[PDB]
RNA sequence: UUCAAAUGAGAACUUUGAAGACUGAAGUGGGGAAAGGUUCCACGUCAACAGCAGUUGGACGUGGGUUAGUCGAUCCUAAGAGAUGGGGAAGCUCCGUUUCAAAGGCCUGAUUUUAUGCAGGCCACCAUCGAAAGGGAAUCCGGUUAAGAUUCCGGAACCUGGAUAUGGAUUCUUCACGGUAACGUAACUGAAUGUGGAGACGUCGGCGCGAGCCCUGGGAGGAGUUAUCUUUUCUUCUUAACAGCUUAUCACCCCGGAAUUGGUUUAUCCGGAGAUGGGGUCUUAUGGCUGGAAGAGGCCAGCACCUUUGCUGGCUCCGGUGCGCUUGUGACGGCCCGUGAAAAUCCACAGGAAGGAAUAGUUUUCAUGCCAGGUCGUACUGAUAACCGCAGCAGGUCUCCAAGGUGAACAGCCUCUAGUUGAUAGAAUAAUGUAGAUAAGGGAAGUCGGCAAAAUAGAUCCGUAACUUCGGGAUAAGGAUUGGCUCUAAGGGUCGGGUACGAUCAACUUAGAACUGGUACGGACAAGGGGAAUCUGACUGUCUAAUUAAAACAUAGCAUUGCGAUGGUCAGAAAGUGAUGUUGACGCAAU
RNA sequence: AUGGUGAACUAUGCCUGAAUAGGGUGAAGCCAGAGGAAACUCUGGUGGAGGCUCGUAGCGGUUCUGACGUGCAAAUCGAUC
C-alpha cells in the first residue's frame, strides 16, 4: 500500500466518514431507540477486509 | 599513539597476530609488487639504453 | 488406489517441457520448387548453442525465390560445417558435408541425418548428437530407397525424402561421466521434469505397483502386458526377453 | 548554463527580442597568486538558457555596462 | 614443479567418485580443454564453447565438431566416403 | 559518516535502481539515481564496436544529430571499414570472374 | 535506573533539566515493498482500554493534512491466461489462439465536381490480458509545513507532441566540404522495400580506474581541557542536475618491415593474415577547468531587537596517502552433456521513388524563438504496541544505506552520529527451583550409555603414522614460542644523467638482538579434545511442518524393457482435443 | 452421495528479480633453473580449481530427552549443533 488504486482509496473514505458516534439531537426525537452507534469501526479492533 | 607505535615496530609481535600470514599481507600482492618492480626498472633501463631488448628478454622472463 | 507419476504426466503440467531459451525448430527447408527442381545457395552466419539438445545449431539464410528478403532457417549441423560456409540443397546439389540433397540423388553407402521420414515433414531421422543414417539400397522403380537408421532397423523411404549429408555434430556426449547429481540437475532443468526419480519399491501401495512390504520388492513379474492399461504399467512393457543381453542380438 | 566569451554576441542576445531582464555580479578572486582583482558576470536569460560573460577587467566592464540597452531590466546583484 | 602425480585436472573432484569416473573423465576433460590448430588460418587457437561448437580466436571461425575433441573418427571416415563416392560418380 | 535512502520508491537494487552516493552544496550524502550505462553499436558482420558514433540509449539517437550516428562512407554506422573493404573488394572480384566463366563456357561450347 | 523542578486534585511511570546506561552501523538508526488505512499532525480530554498507574497515549472527542509533463502506475512482452473463427458437448460450458475464415490498413495520386470515391501500386502478419523488483522519453539544487514535497516557492534544466518564422548552411561543379586513412565538421534532400544494431541480459576469481567514506598534514575560524603536560582534543572549510572545452584502456589507420626472435600480463598470449617502434583516429564510463555558482548552504564576529525578526561585516583556502571499506566500471581469465528472456521502442545503412536551381527553392536530424503536457497514486507504520498470529503475543514477515578502535574479519568487546532509557513496582534475603559458577584428594568407581560439564582452542616454528581410489588422511598425532620497551636489518616510488651513483618522497610487512617484569603475556573477548577399531550408508544433498534426520529417500554409475511417428508412454466427457514434442535411438518413455 | 470453494501455509515446475564476511588447502595452465643420449624427469615459483574445508550473515533444527509445559508461544526460549 501507498500506491493504490482509486477504488481501494474510495472505500476507505466512506470508512472514514461512518466512523463518527452519533448526533446528540438523535436521541431527542420522538419515538428514538437508537441510544449509540453500534456499526463502529476501530483499525485495532476490526479490519474492514479492503 | 598507538599507530605511531606500531609506526616504530611495536605491537607486532608473534602475540599480536591472530591471523595468518597470508590474510594479513597475501603472497600475492607481495609477487605482484615485487615483480611490477623488477619489470618497470627493465623497463626503463630498456628505454635509457643501459640495457638492450635481448637481454630485457631474458631477464623478463627470469623475472 | 492413487493416480500415479506416469499418468499424471500427460495430464502435463509441471511436465511440460522447458523451451524459454530454445533458439527454435530445427527444421529444414520447405521443399519447394528451386530445391526439387534444382538447388538453391544459402550461407551458415551462425553455429550456436540450442538449450536442451546437444547437437549445435546452424543459422543458415536462404533467398526468398518470389520476394525480396532473406528467410532463415535453423538446420542441426553437421560436424565439419563453419561459418561462411555456403550450403547447398536440392535435387542438383553436390555431394557435401552440410548440402541437402534427396536420398535418391545419393548413393549407396551415403551417410547422411536430418532425413525425412516422407516428403515434407522437414527432418525427423537422425537428428541427434553422433547420429545418422546410412543409404544401403535404392529401389528406383516406385521411388523408394532402403536405410539403416541408428536403432538397426531397416526402413524403405521415398527416394524423395531429403538428408543432409554427413553426421550430426555433438558426439561423445555420453562418453563422459555426467558424474555428480548436480550436473544431472542442471542437464534436465533444460529439457523437463524428468529428475530425480524415486523407486516404485521405496514408496506405499497407494503411489505405485511395486510399493509396499516389509522388504523393498515387486512381488510379481515386472514384465507386464502390452494390453495392461494405465495404471498398471510400471515395469518392463511388452519384454519378449530380459535379463543381461548376451552374444549376438539383431539376429536376423 | 551556457557561457559566452565574445561581447558581439552578447550584444546580440541583448538585442535578441525575448531578453527582458539580466543580471549584473561582481565577485572577488585573485590573479594565480598575488593580488585580488574585481571579476564581473553579466547574466542574461533568454527563455531556454541562462547565456553569462565573465569579464576579468573592470574597464571592459565599465564600457559594456553602458552600452547595455536601456530597456533591459539589469539587477545588479 | 608437477604437483600431482596421476590425477591430473581431476584432482579437483578430489577424493569424490571413483577412479575410474575420474580417469575416463581426465582423457575427456583434456581434450575439451585444449587447443587446436585451424583449418582455415594456420593458427593453434581453436578452443570449444558449448559442445560441438569450435571457435578460433583470431579468424572468428566456428566449426561444428565433436563434444570434447573438434573431429570424430565417424566424421573422418564421412568425410573420406563422401570424397571417395563423389570421385566415384565424376571420376 | 552520512547514510543515503533510495530517492524513489523501489526498495530493491535491481539494474534500473542504481546509486551513486554524490555531495550536494547543502553539504550532506544523497543518492543519485544511475541510468543504465550505454552500448556501443556494433557492426552486422565482425560484431566489433563501430568507431565514430556515440553510445547512447536508443530513444537519445533521436535527440541527437545525425553525425554523431553516421560516418561518412557507404554503410556507415552500420559497418566497420574494413567489412566495407572486403565486400568491396569481394564485388568487384566476383563480378569479374562471372565474366570469365561466361567466356570460358562460350570457348568451350562452341567447339562443336 | 536515580535527583530536582514544573504541571496537576493526585506523579515510581507525563514534560523539562541534570546525571547514569544501552542499541553499538548484518542497529533499539534512517528509508521503503507487501499489508494496514488515517494509526500522521494539532487542539481538547480520562468514564472505559494501555493485564500496576496515568495529568500521558497508536485510546476518547473535534478538526486539519497527501499538490508531479520529468517519481510510479499507465505501455511492452515473460511464464502463462483468454475471446474470435470453427469444432465438441443434453447443457452449465469445453478445446484451441493462428488455426480447414472472402479475418485490413499504410501511403500515393484524383484533385480544386472526389465527400472520399476512382485510375493505380504497397504490404500478411490476424485479438486482448499478463511484472508498483524485468524493459522503459525526460529534473536537479536550496528553501519551506504542526503535519506535504525529486510534487509546493525560488532558481537552473530536459523530453515528447504540435505549430512555426528568423539567422546560418546549401545550389548555375542544383541535393556540402576536409582528411592518404582510421575518420572529422553546427547543418549538408531522400519514399516503398530490405539488412543491421541498440533494447538485451550467467556466475565466480583476481588485477586496473573512478566515486563516496575512512585516515592525515598546513592554514583560517569556533568549542573543550589546562595542579602539571599537551604548536593540544572535538568541530566547519561543501557544491547538484544540466551545458561547453578537454581527457582512457580496448579497438582501428598510415609509415615500416621483424630470428641474435621480440613485445608483454599478477595471470602467456600476440606478431610476415604483418610485431616492436614513430605518428595519428575513435568511444567519453569516468575525471579536470569554466558556466550553473555563491547572491546558495556552512562556520564566525559585531550591532540590535518590551515585538514583528532582523541588520552589518568576515572566512568558506591549499594538499597527501592506500592489498583500506562500500559501490560502479573496464579489460581479461576459469566453469558447464548448464553457454546463462522476450517484446514495445529508437537509430543507422542499402536502395533511387519523387521533388527541387538564382531574381529565390529546397533544411524544420544546425542554432534561436512559440504553445501544451491529461487520469490515478503520493500522509504514516513497516514491526517485540500501526501487518498476520482471537491481543499493545519473546513467534513470523521481502530489501537499501552503513563510522572509529581491537582484531584475519559485516565475529565478539568498547565507543561517535542517531535513537531509546520501554517493558508493574517496593522490602527482605528461608527452603525448593531456573540460569550462572567454584571446589581438597581421587578421577567414570556414576549412568543403559562420559548424558551434562570440563579440558583443547588463535598465530609462528618444528614434526607428523597406518591406510589410501595417490587426490587424501592431516589442524593427524605430538611439542616449543607469543607481553612491554629500546634498537638493528631487509623489502619501494618520482626526478638527474659532460655523449659506477646522487636528490627527494612515503608505506606497511617480515626476521633478529639486547633490556625488563613476583615466568606473566592469543592475559578480557574470541576460539578443534584426540587416538585405536567395528557395523552401516560411497560422498555433497533430501524428508515425517507440531514425538522418528536415520542405516530411510535421492544421487552419479550399472543393467534391463518399450518405441522409427499409421508410433511408444500418458491425458481428456468428447473433439478439426492434448503432454512428451521448439522432440527423433548419444532420443523419449518405463523399471 | 450431489454440487461447489480454496496452492495467502505447504508440495513441485516455470518466468522475472534479489541475497550470500573473513580464512585454510592449494588442482589445471604458465615461467625459470637443474638433470638426461633420448624418452622424459626433478626443484622452486606463479596461478587460483573444487556439488573441498574452518567459520559469519543466513537456511535448517542434533542433543540437553535443559527452560516453558493452565506458556511469550495451539510448537516458542536458551545453549549445543
Ligand atoms: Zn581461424
Ligand atoms: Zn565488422
Amino acid at each position: 500500500a501507498a500506491q493504490k488504486s482509486f477504488r481501494i482509496k474510495q472505500k476507505m473514505a466512506k470508512a472514514k466518514k461512518q466512523n463518527r458516534p452519533l448526533p446528540q439531537w438523535i436521541r431527542l426525537r420522538t419515538n428514538n431507540t437508537i441510544r449509540y452507534n453500534a456499526k463502529r469501526r476501530n483499525w485495532r479492533r476490526t479490519k474492514m477486509n479492503i | 599513539a598507538h599507530a605511531q607505535s606500531k609506526r616504530e615496530g611495536r605491537h607486532s609481535g608473534y602475540g599480536k597476530r591472530k591471523g595468518t600470514r597470508e590474510a594479513r599481507l597475501p603472497s600475492q600482492v607481495v609477487w605482484i609488487r615485487r615483480l611490477r618492480v623488477l619489470r618497470r626498472l627493465l623497463a626503463k633501463y630498456r628505454d635509457a639504453g643501459k640495457i638492450d631488448k635481448h637481454l630485457y628478454h631474458v631477464l623478463y622472463k627470469e623475472s | 488406489g492413487r493416480v500415479i507419476r506416469n499418468q499424471r504426466k500427460g495430464a502435463g503440467s509441471i511436465f511440460t517441457s522447458h523451451t524459454r531459451l530454445r533458439q527454435g525448430a530445427a527444421k529444414l527447408r520447405t521443399l519447394d520448387y528451386a530445391e526439387r527442381h534444382g538447388y538453391i545457395r544459402g550461407i551458415v552466419k551462425q553455429i550456436v548453442h540450442d538449450s536442451g539438445r546437444g547437437a549445435p545449431l546452424a543459422k543458415v539464410v536462404f533467398r526468398d525465390p518470389y520476394k525480396y528478403r532473406l528467410r532463415e532457417e535453423i538446420f542441426i549441423a553437421n560436424e565439419g560445417v563453419h561459418t561462411g560456409q555456403f550450403i547447398y540443397a536440392g535435387k542438383k546439389a553436390s555431394l557435401n558435408v552440410g548440402n541437402v540433397l534427396p536420398l535418391g540423388s545419393v548413393p549407396e553407402g551415403t551417410i547422411v541425418s536430418n532425413v525425412e521420414e516422407k516428403p515434407g515433414d522437414r527432418g525427423a531421422l537422425a537428428r541427434a548428437s553422433g547420429n545418422y543414417v546410412i543409404i544401403i539400397g535404392h529401389n528406383p522403380d516406385e521411388n523408394k530407397t532402403r536405410v539403416r537408421l541408428p536403432s538397426g532397423a531397416k526402413k524403405v523411404i521415398s527416394s524423395d525424402a531429403r538428408g543432409v549429408i554427413g553426421v550430426i555434430a555433438g558426439g561423445g556426449r555420453v562418453d563422459k561421466p555426467l558424474l555428480k547429481a548436480g550436473r544431472a540437475f542442471h542437464k534436465y532443468r533444460l529439457k523437463r521434469n524428468s529428475w530425480p526419480k524415486t523407486r516404485g519399491v521405496a514408496m506405499n501401495p497407494v503411489d505405485h505397483p511395486h510399493g509396499g512390504g516389509n522388504h523393498q520388492h515387486i512381488g510379481k513379474a515386472s514384465t507386464i502386458s502390452r494390453g495392461a492399461v494405465s495404471g498398471q504399467k510400471a515395469g518392463l512393457i511388452a519384454a519378449r526377453r530380459t535379463g543381461l543381453l548376451r552374444g549376438s542380438q539383431k539376429t536376423q | 548554463a551556457r557561457e559566452i566569451t565574445d561581447i558581439k554576441q552578447f550584444l546580440e542576445l541583448t538585442r535578441r527580442a525575448d531578453v527582458k531582464t539580466a543580471t549584473v555580479k561582481i565577485n572577488k578572486k585573485l590573479n594565480k597568486a598575488g593580488k585580488p582583482f574585481r571579476q564581473t558576470k553579466f547574466k542574461v536569460r533568454g527563455s531556454s538558457s541562462l547565456y553569462t560573460l565573465v569579464i576579468n577587467d573592470a574597464g571592459k566592464a565599465k564600457k559594456l555596462i553602458q552600452s547595455l540597452p536601456p530597456t533591459l531590466k539589469v539587477n545588479r546583484l | 614443479a608437477k604437483r600431482t602425480k596421476k590425477v591430473g585436472i581431476t584432482g579437483k573432484y578430489g577424493v569424490r567418485y571413483g577412479s575410474s569416473l575420474r580417469r575416463q573423465v581426465k582423457k575427456l576433460e583434456i581434450q575439451q580443454h585444449a587447443r587446436y590448430d585451424c583449418s582455415f588460418c594456420g593458427k593453434k587457437t581453436v578452443k570449444r564453447g558449448a559442445a560441438g561448437i569450435w571457435t578460433c580466436s583470431c579468424c572468428k571461425k566456428t566449426v561444428a565438431g565433436g563434444a570434447y575433441t573438434v573431429s570424430t573418427a565417424a566424421a573422418a571416415t564421412v568425410r573420406s566416403t563422401i570424397r571417395r563416392l563423389r570421385e566415384m560418380v565424376e571420376a | 559518516a552520512q547514510r543515503v535512502t533510495f530517492r524513489r520508491r523501489n526498495p530493491y537494487n535491481t539494474r534500473s535502481n542504481k546509486i551513486k552516493v554524490v555531495k550536494t552544496p547543502g553539504g550532506i550524502l544523497r543518492a543519485q539515481h544511475v541510468k543504465k550505462l550505454a552500448t556501443r553499436p556494433k557492426c552486422g558482420d565482425c560484431g566489433s564496436a563501430l568507431q565514430g558514433i556515440s553510445t547512447l540509449r536508443p530513444r537519445q539517437y533521436a535527440t541527437v544529430s545525425k553525425t554523431h550516428k553516421t560516418v561518412s562512407r557507404a554503410y556507415g554506422g552500420s559497418r566497420c571499414a574494413n567489412c566495407v573493404k572486403e565486400r568491396i573488394i569481394r564485388a568487384f572480384l566476383i563480378e569479374e570472374q562471372k565474366i570469365v566463366k561466361k567466356v570460358v563456357k562460350e570457348q568451350t561450347e562452341a567447339a562443336k
